[PDB]
């Protein structure tokens, strides 16, 4: 069908690559702007977050769908920054292009930036720190201010900061060989309206969204000991023979909660509604009936309480039972009333302690973005202490490192300098977008910032505490302040993995040459 | 003259198909992407897979994909090289026709030639021996580099040549590939490539229930049946699972059975409450490859079922990484002439974990032809140069016009070197000014070096290729082309 | 956003002259509708003929036509940078940088410039170099950077004691001009040092011409002469003649042609005379021989009426001119070019007429500083250091400033097959490390010294180059809006 | 480079319209006028010169043939055969990335080589007396200057010709005269019935010599009929020609030979005759024919013919004469050219390659292989193998050290040029290798054609 080659297809690359990166600048920083985007199905998405707009952005550009599937491998590996990273990749394909017009072997692009991004561990060596970072009083707050970057969060953050903090707190387990981790992902989240952000509620143990059939039952229950048990078979009204069948399904299911009954379960959760014949039984025997249970949500409610999940009663032989194995064990079971209607919460888990998180907004459109915001910061909180060393936040590393590199150009030599050079240039896109967000100049703080690490390496002491070098940038008053003042940081993990899983991205793009079009069956 | 025509033509079509591979030529070389109708985007610079997803109207054109597709047959790597080689003698072609030679004295002027470059290849033979580490990454070394994850290749340059030094033989076989599968996983990077000494299966059991998490001294066994009743319920499903504990089979394999049986949940409940592994959904393809890596027999009905025909393993696990669910067998009972083994491959986007996949498939053919002839030849075109050395110096006693032919196929061998030069940003004749004096005198083995920029030592640099790569590819392709040359014209027919 | 859509276009300007950079510059063809073919290394009549589209492209044009006062050579290596600074200004006017502060800091980094480029040129006098040398050695390579690179070594030897005639304080131009003589060598010309001008009309006595005069008198006359109405026209004729012979005058230079009756007079007289004058030609007498010019015969007198040390009927290509030898002033030596090419002639006459800008500029001040391209580098590298601690943004500023003068070295390797990133390594050592006078050698093919390599360059050109570059450029700046009308 | 190759292609064609045309055996092509009329000529500088093409490549080597029209004006195909070589050699020199400047100045140094060959080969004619140097003179034109059919033996018109500019040059063999010699063409009867006078012949309108003037006692110029008549009467004229016996419409170009070779002058009006301008004709008698018995420069050569192309051919072979023979008289240097001082000149630059090497070695063999496009187009034009002749001549030029053997084009056995009479002047192929190298050093700096718009 249609063949076109040449270096016509890397300048379209290029076109098609800086038309879907205006997408991302606007919404980059905690000043950043969301977007609308339109389903055709009557209804819209509103969203800043580069893995939701790029699944749904249609792109007529085969090499442009590259940068789609980035954003998904580095939610599974970092889950936060996506208009923070892949960003980069309008400016450092646009360098590029300068060099492909020239005569620059592609070669000498594609080993110039492995050997930069190979050398610059050691350069972030410099600004790495320990966990403990500064004298204390706020330890994981510090770094659950990293999320206000490219989110709006960073206004009600300050409410925010004690409530993903102690929601990680008690989940701590024993994992990985005997490592000990939070294991995230796992965290409820109820959407709610009303109030302020401030009169969110942290429940630290699980939540069930669920409405209870009869008042009656023993809802709140006192003291310890509570067994909970886990059916996934549907017990309820279902298809003169007709009428002794009937009889029959009936003394099965009144069998199978006798074997329930008789091992003492204060909770029963149950896929589906509940019929009368189970209410009797419950109410005499004081066990509260649960009914409209979500598969997905039993599956953490395995872990948590330790009750296993029921696919059907039977065993080697022929009869049916339900063994004791299967109960679960929590320390309380408290029924209250949240955002008109009453969730059961489930407090001080056996097996596996969980929490829950209640959040309030403006519409459906606003809670949206605050859960994925704050679902996003669980990871960065967990990224951190995998590897403690951490890294300045404020837009200061970008501007740093270019600066070694141009000593370090000067170290290689011969063509390999020139993609250095032009590898600099890319990263000083990051501080100045922050700046067009921020309705301030560009050129303005860049060139000041780098004017204080020029001298930082230069310093032979560090003459007398630090003159120049510093670390954070202010975004709303456009001066340069301190990281400690400012309280901005960032994992060393998100900013490494950055280049890094860009370099093979940015590369695939530079290794096209001949576009081929098939024409459709 | 419409033959004429025809032909030159297809010389024209040719050269096209040349033009555009020509970019991708050498470790150099740059990918091409390609937007398939069906919608999947694949970039690749390998010459299999770009003529694969080719359309084009032209009749030579089609054919000139069977004839790449054939060396990957006799061969299976070198595409960064020996693809061209069709086009090579097809575009020197244009004045053979003009001169008057006949189709047939050029077929036997390429034919005598080809037996005559076989024993120039035989000449630059080295001794090469049959287990060793840094010698035989030198012959594949010109392969290896290709795609952007060439840099972690310094590990996984050792891995390939382990890979097939783990099964093969010294008597000089054919080297089958079947008992090396490669499997592949979502999450990791290509630098955590690990190889193991087993059967590992990364397909994803459907697990409902999913009650155990591995299994201790399991006998693994094979079932193309489904278990099921024919389309009180559960007392025929029980009695199926006491034949099982019966022979004491903790891990059952069973073929796809969504055509007939499906699946019924209560033998998924069965399985699970005895907590025996089992592992559903698996391709019709597969079975070759885990009864004779296992030693296990299929088995088509349950009366068949017997402990015979069960194999045993010290442990069977399933290895959860970065999401991805793979199952890995340690240890191998009831062993057979057949061995296999696994490579795990780990990547991030599905296009890039095919990306390495076929730089794998791509190294691992090139012990295929050192385990077959011991020879060793330079690699980086140099051969090339040297061959026509000894080419175009007898053209003097052709006898006749038929010296003006010798020369245009050993001026054939001048298209390696000038592609080289291209696409490593090279002057063509520098390059080939400087050829032509050093492998006028000089040893052997002596080349341009696109690294350093000059003639030097090809082994110095760590560039070689094996002999066979160039024996049957230019043999392979010399055929080609001489049946290119006996269509007078196309004709559509019914 | 407008002002980048007129840079586009006129960035092809100086990409045809790309490869025109340097002594291994190429030329550009130019035919107009008259197919007159035009080759020539020089941008001014390449600008002069090439079509303009918008008016941006005149501004590169009024300042090629003002450059023969500023400078007068070297345009190739002085347009191109007009072109350079606003190249890579695009990114910066992207921004919220605007364009006045791009041409602030360009006076910033002039002033600083100039600054260095009169610090780099040295006047020692005292035992040095004097006259003949510093016009010879000096100047071998200074005169012609661009063409006649195989009639250099001619030249030399005889252009040069050309214009050592050429006292200074005087510099006159209007004696400068050469002629077009078909046929013959370039290095076989002859010296004139006086008026010599084409015949441009045959006689019939073009042989019997007087050979050589040994007091020859040059008068210059307007009288038409051309023939009882046959009576009366004859006499008056024959009387204007008589009156003219008692003056003595051997020469006569009439504007308008004559008829045979003037002829035979003048002939059997053996007196000379020439029709078809050129009013350029006449002035050029004015300034030689001292003469006057009389419109009619009532105010002629004899002391009007001037003289040379001899007169000379020269033959060459198969025709003969007049020759004038002896003048009583004269400020240059008249050179006559030859050669069977029109292209030829044409060629070398835009390259001697820029080599008297030279001598012009040195008999004022006698200044070299090193060629090549080196002027540049070294004061980009001072400007690196500068513009750090220099008002805030300017420092990026003056840095797109100081790359965009790594052009030049760019272009000489294009043309001499080099690498553009090879000798910015190799000069970014030898202007630091290695002090300054270190450039660039083309024979050899390596970095060498310009001062052992005897090729050297007036500064001035550089001087006038950022100052003509300096309205150019900011004229682009200053205009954010086109309108044409129609 | 892309662009100077599509021109080099277009050089090498418009070479190719001429190839067939080199040398006198050289076939010529048909050419049709703008006008409709057919212009059928062997001389090469006549159809390039009118031939118009369409790119301007084409036009750049018109300018170089016209500067060779009016110089040498016979074999200019060589000029272009020889630029062409060499931008045929530039295919390759300037693809390996040598700049054209270092191939051109090998051009220059390759060139004073070959000049300083060609000087050694110089042969001066002079030497003997005047029976041998005037044979030598009417034989020069008997070979090289024969081209089109019915040549064979020309020396019937060609001996009028040749022995014209003898008796115009002084004996001392220094002159140059392109005043008074001119052609006069007729259309009618052969071209065998030319003749040689002393005078000129015109197409407008007896009487017995007296004692002490020359004869006919020519004058240079119904009462007032015959009152010019005794104006007459007082010098005695016999015959007056008056522009404004007697002639009508006469033109005042036409009377300049008259006036110049009788040493008269124009008469503007009837009141300025005298007798001071009364000149001497020896013969006039009828179309009257103008004789002068007595030393002059003014010779004409009139020409008969029965088609206008068979007399403007003839004369532009013995016009260009006028240069040959000058620089066989004025000139002492006189060489053998038609291949061998082609080969002779390659074959020193060949050696000159090998003792320099460098980048030099390759540019002293594109302008010995320059030389050598010449005898292989002219062993085409001849019928002989390029390949062959070639090989002849390099083996007995090393052999033996006879530099005059050369290409034989129309079989005329012996190679030897010394015994066939072929005599090239010296400063012609001197000035056909400059100009062409000129041009060539030009055609490799074109970058970009600027055209006007339409």
């Amino acid at each position: 069908g249609e063949k076109i080659s040449g270096d016509d297809i890397r300048n379209q690359n290029v076109l098609a690559t800086m038309a879907v990166a205006n997408v991302v600048k606007s919404s980059l920083g905690p000043v950043g702007l969301d977007k609308m985007l339109v389903d055709d199905i009557g209804d819209f998405t509103v969203t800043n977050d580069g893995a939701t707009i790029l699944s749904l952005l249609d792109v007529q550009h085969p090499a442009g769908k590259i940068l789609v599937e980035l954003a998904q491998q580095q939610d599974r590996e970092i889950g936060d920054g996506t208009t923070s990273v892949v960003i980069i990749a309008s400016e450092l394909l646009k360098r590029a292009n300068e060099l492909v017009k020239n005569k620059i072997h592609p070669t000498t692009i594609i080993t110039g930036f492995r050997v930069a991004l190979r050398e610059a561990i050691r350069f972030i060596n410099e600004v790495l720190s320990t966990s403990v970072d500064t004298l204390g009083k706020e330890t994981l707050i510090n770094i659950a201010k990293t999320s206000m970057s490219s989110k709006i969060i960073g206004a009600d953050s300050d409410f925010f900061s004690n409530m993903v903090v102690d929601a990680l707190l008690a989940v701590k387990t024993q994992n990985s060989k005997g490592e000990i981790k939070y294991p995230v992902k796992a965290v409820n989240v109820l959407k709610a309206h009303g109030k302020s952000a401030t009169e969110s509620l942290l429940v630290p143990g699980y939540a069930l969204n669920c409405t209870v059939a009869s008042q009656a039952m023993p809802k709140r229950i006192a003291g310890g000991n509570v067994k909970i048990a886990c059916l996934d078979l549907n017990l309820q009204k279902a298809r003169e023979q007709l009428e002794q069948i009937r009889k029959r399904e009936a003394g099965i299911v009144l069998e199978r909660v006798k074997k329930i009954i008789d091992a003492g379960a204060q909770v029963v959760l149950t896929t589906k509604g509940i019929d009368d014949l189970c209410l009797k039984e419950f109410v005499e025997a004081k066990i509260m009936g649960v009914r409209r249970c979500k598969k997905e949500d039993l599956r953490r409610i395995a872990r948590a309480t330790g009750a296993t999940l029921v696919s059907s009663m039977s065993n080697l032989e022929g009869e049916e039972t339900f063994e004791s194995s299967y109960l679960g064990l929590c320390d309380e079971v408290v029924q209250a009333k949240f955002s008109d209607d009453e969730c059961i919460l489930i407090k001080g888990t056996s097996k596996h302690s969980s929490s829950s998180i209640i959040l309030r907004g403006a519409n459906d459109y606003s809670l949206d973005e605050m859960e994925r915001s704050l679902h996003d910061s669980l990871s960065v909180v967990k990224r951190t202490l995998e590897s403690g060393n951490v890294v300045p936040g404020g837009g200061c590393v970008e501007a740093a490192l270019n600066i070694y590199l141009d000593n370090f150009a000067t170290t290689v030599g011969s063509r390999e300098q020139l993609a250095i050079a032009e590898f600099a240039a890319a990263l000083l896109i990051i501080p100045k977008t922050l700046a067009v967000n921020a309705a301030k100049d560009s050129s303005e703080l860049v060139a000041k910032l780098r004017s204080y690490h020029a001298a930082s390496q230069m310093a032979k002491p560090e003459v007398k505490r630090r003159s120049y070098r510093n670390y954070g940038l202010d975004l709303i008053r456009g001066k340069i302040v301190d990281e400690i003042h400012a309280g901005v940081l960032e994992p060393t993990i998100s900013k490494v993995k950055s280049l890094k899983s860009a370099l093979e991205a940015c590369v695939a793009i530079l290794r096209i040459d001949t576009m081929i079009t098939v024409d459709p069956e | 003259e419409k033959p004429q025509e025809v032909r030159k033509a297809n010389i024209i079509a040719a050269r096209s198909v040349a033009d555009a591979i020509r970019t991708s030529l050498g470790p150099k070389g740059m990918d091409k992407m390609i937007k398939t109708s069906r919608g999947e985007i694949i970039i690749s610079n390998d010459g299999h897979t770009i003529l694969k997803q080719m359309a084009i109207l032209h009749p030579v054109a089609r054919m000139l994909v069977e004839v790449s597709a054939a060396q990957d047959s006799e061969a299976g790597d070198g595409t960064t090289s020996v693809v061209i080689l069709t086009g090579a003698l097809l575009g020197a072609a244009e004045r053979l026709l003009n001169k008057g030679i006949h189709p047939t004295i050029i077929a036997d002027s390429f034919q005598s030639a080809a037996k005559r470059s076989v024993d120039i290849l035989l000449e630059m033979c080295h001794k090469v021996s049959l287990s060793d580490r840094e010698q035989l990454v030198r012959a594949a070394s010109t392969s290896l580099s290709s795609k952007i994850v060439s840099q972690y290749s310094s590990f996984l340059a050792p891995l390939a040549v382990d890979s097939v030094l783990k099964i093969s033989d010294e008597n000089s076989k054919n080297v089958d590939l079947n008992d090396i599968r490669l499997v592949k996983k979502v999450g990791g990077t290509i630098d955590d490539t690990e190889m193991i000494d087993g059967v590992v299966l990364t397909q994803t059991a459907i697990k409902s229930a999913g009650g155990p998490t591995r299994k201790e001294k399991a006998k693994i066994g094979l079932i193309q049946f489904q278990i099921s009743p024919p389309k009180e319920e559960r007392a025929y499903l029980l009695n199926i699972c006491k034949k099982i504990k019966k022979a004491k089979c903790n891990v059952l394999l069973i073929q796809k059975s969504i055509l007939r049986d499906a699946v019924n949940d209560l033998a998924l409940h069965f399985l699970s409450k005895l907590n025996i592994m089992v592992v559903k959904d698996i391709e019709r393809e597969e079975i070759e490859f885990l009864s004779k890596g296992l030693g296990c027999k299929p088995i088509a009905d349950i009366e068949l079922f017997t402990e015979d025909r069960l194999g045993s393993a010290d442990l069977v696990e399933e290895i959860d990484s970065d999401g991805s669910k793979i199952v890995r067998v340690t240890g191998i009972r009831n062993n057979n002439a057949r061995p296999t083994v696994s490579v795990v491959i780990r990547g991030a986007n599905n296009m890039i974990i095919d990306e390495t996949e076929r730089s794998l498939h791509d190294a691992l053919c090139v012990i295929r032809c050192l385990v077959k002839e011991r020879g060793l030849i330079a690699g980086g075109g140099a051969p090339e140069i040297e061959i026509s050395r000894r080419l175009s110096k007898e053209a003097r006693s052709m006898e006749g016009v038929q010296a003006f032919i010798w020369q245009e196929f050993a001026s054939a061998l001048e298209v390696i070197p000038t592609t080289l030069a291209e696409n490593a940003g090279l002057n063509s004749i520098k390059v080939v000014t400087e050829l032509r004096s050093k492998h006028e005198n000089g040893e052997l083995n002596d080349g341009i070096s696109v690294r350093r920029s000059g003639t030097t030592n090809t082994y110095e640099e760590h560039i070689l290729q094996p002999v066979l790569v160039s024996t049957s590819a230019i043999t392979l392709a010399s055929e080609c082309v001489k049946s290119i040359l006996r269509i007078d014209d196309i004709a559509f027919s019914r | 956003g407008q002002i980048i859509s007129n840079i586009n276009a006129c960035v092809a300007v100086q990409e045809a002259l790309k490869p025109t950079l340097g002594p291994l510059g190429s030329d550009i063809l130019i035919v107009t509708s008259n197919q007159k073919t035009t080759i020539s290394n020089d941008g001014a009549t390449i600008l002069k003929l090439l079509d303009v589209v918008h008016p941006a492209a005149k501004t590169l044009v009024d300042i090629s036509r003002a450059q023969d006062a500023e400078v007068g050579d070297g345009t190739t290596s002085v347009t191109i940078l007009a072109g350079e600074l606003m190249k890579e200004a695009k990114p910066f006017l992207e921004e919220g940088i605007s364009s006045h502060l791009i041409m602030k800091g360009y006076r910033k980094a002039v002033s600083l410039a100039v600054e260095k480029i009169n610090e780099l040129a040295v006047d020692i006098t005292s035992e040095k170099s004097s006259g003949r040398e510093l016009l010879e050695r000096c100047a071998r390579t200074a005169m012609s950077s661009k063409l006649i690179h195989n009639n250099a070594d001619f030249f030399v030897k005889m252009c040069v004691d050309a214009v050592l005639s050429l006292d200074r304080n005087d510099l006159d131009d209007k004696l400068i001009g050469i002629k077009k003589i078909p046929g013959g060598a370039m290095e076989e010309s002859l010296f004139i040092n006086g008026v010599a001008f084409k015949k441009t009309f045959s006689y019939a006595g073009f042989e019997q011409q007087p050979k050589k005069f040994n007091n020859p008198k040059i008068l210059s006359l307007n009288v038409e002469l051309e023939l009882a109405i046959v009576d009366a026209e004859w006499q008056l004729i024959f009387e204007k003649l008589r009156q003219v012979e008692e003056t003595g005058a051997n020469i006569v230079l009439s504007k308008l042609p004559i008829g045979d009756l003037a002829t035979q007079f003048f002939a059997d007289r053996n007196i000379f005379c020439a029709g078809r004058v050129s009013a350029d030609d006449m002035n050029r007498v004015i300034q030689a021989v001292g003469g006057s010019i009389q419109s009619t015969t009532s105010d002629i007198k004899p002391e009007h009426l001037g003289t040379c040390a001899l007169f000379e009927e020269m033959q060459i290509g198969s025709e003969r001119y007049n020759l004038f030898q002896g003048c009583p002033q004269a400020k240059t030596c008249t050179l006559l070019l030859r050669g069977g090419a029109e292209q030829v002639i044409a060629e070398v006459e835009r390259s001697l007429h820029d080599a008297i800008m030279i001598v012009k500029r040195a008999l004022q001040n006698k200044l070299i500083v090193a060629g090549g391209g080196a002027t540049e580098m070294e004061v980009s590298k001072c400007l690196r250091d500068y513009s750090k601690t220099i008002a805030g943004k300017q420092q990026m500023i003056i840095n797109a400033f100081a790359k965009a003068l790594e052009v030049i070295p760019r272009q000489l390797c294009e043309n001499a097959g080099f690498d553009a990133i090879e000798i910015l390594n190799k000069l970014r050592l030898a202007h630091s490390k290695g002090e300054k006078w270190y450039g660039v050698v083309f024979e050899t093919e390596n970095i060498g010294d310009n001062f052992a390599k005897f090729v050297w360059e007036p500064a001035l050109v550089k001087i006038n180059a950022l100052n003509s570059a300096t309205e150019a450029t900011n004229l682009i700046l200053s205009v954010d809006e086109t309108i044409t009308n129609k | 480079l892309e662009a100077k190759k599509s021109h080099i292609l277009a050089a090498r064609s418009v070479a190719s319209i001429i190839k067939t045309s080199l040398g006198p055996r050289g076939l010529d092509k048909i050419l049709i006028s703008p006008d409709g009329e057919i212009t059928i000529t062997n001389d090469g500088a006549t159809i390039l010169s009118q031939m118009e093409l369409d790119n301007e490549i084409a036009k750049l080597l018109v300018q170089l043939s016209k500067s060779q029209d009016d110089e040498i004006g016979d074999g200019t195909t060589g000029v272009v055969v020889l630029a062409s070589a060499l931008l045929d050699q530039a295919l390759e020199l300037i693809q390996k990335g040598i700049h054209p400047i270092k191939i051109a100045n090998g051009f220059d140094e390759a060139a004073k080589l070959a000049i300083s060959k060609l000087e050694e080969t110089c042969d001066d004619i002079s030497a003997s007396n005047d029976e041998l140097f005037r044979d030598f003179l009417l034989r020069a034109a008997k070979t090289s200057l024969g081209s089109k059919i019915v040549s064979k033996d020309h020396d019937r018109f060609a001996e009028m010709a040749v022995e014209a500019v003898i008796n115009v040059m002084d004996k001392d063999r220094k002159d140059v005269d392109f005043d008074l010699i001119k052609m006069q063409g007729r259309v009618g009867g052969s071209i065998s019935d030319s003749k040689l006078i002393n005078g000129v012949i015109l197409d407008k309108d007896c009487v017995l010599p007296k004692e002490g003037s020359d004869g006919v006692k020519l004058a240079i110029l119904q009462d007032k009929f015959k009152e010019m008549i005794d104006d007459v009467k007082k010098a005695g004229a016999d015959v007056v020609i008056c522009q404004w016996p007697a002639v009508r419409w006469v033109g005042g170009q036409e009377l300049e030979h008259i006036a110049i070779s009788t040493n008269g002058r124009i008469v503007p009006r009837f009141q300025d005759l005298s007798k001071d301008k009364l000149g001497t004709c020896s013969r006039i008698y009828e179309m009257l024919i103008i004789e002068q018995s007595k030393e002059t420069k003014t010779v004409t050569c009139f020409v008969r013919g029965s088609n206008k192309m068979i007399v403007d051919e003839a004369e532009r072979a013995l016009h260009d004469s006028l240069c040959v023979v000058r620089n066989l008289v004025k000139d002492s240097r006189v060489v053998y050219g038609g291949g061998a001082a082609e080969v002779t000149m390659s074959l020193a630059v060949s050696e000159e390659a090998d003792k320099q090497r460098g980048i030099d070695q390759y540019a002293f063999r594109g302008f010995a292989q320059a030389l050598d496009t010449i005898p292989m187009t002219l062993a085409e034009n001849s019928g002989l193998d390029p390949i062959g002749t070639l090989s002849t001549l390099k083996s007995k030029q090393l052999k033996e050290k006879i530099s005059n053997i050369g290409v034989d084009c129309l079989g005329y056995g012996s190679n030897d040029m010394k015994e066939l009479f072929v005599v090239d002047p010296f400063i012609g192929k001197k000035q056909q290798i400059l100009l062409a190298t000129q041009l060539c050093r030009m055609i490799l700096k074109i970058d970009n054609v600027i055209i006007s718009g339409k």
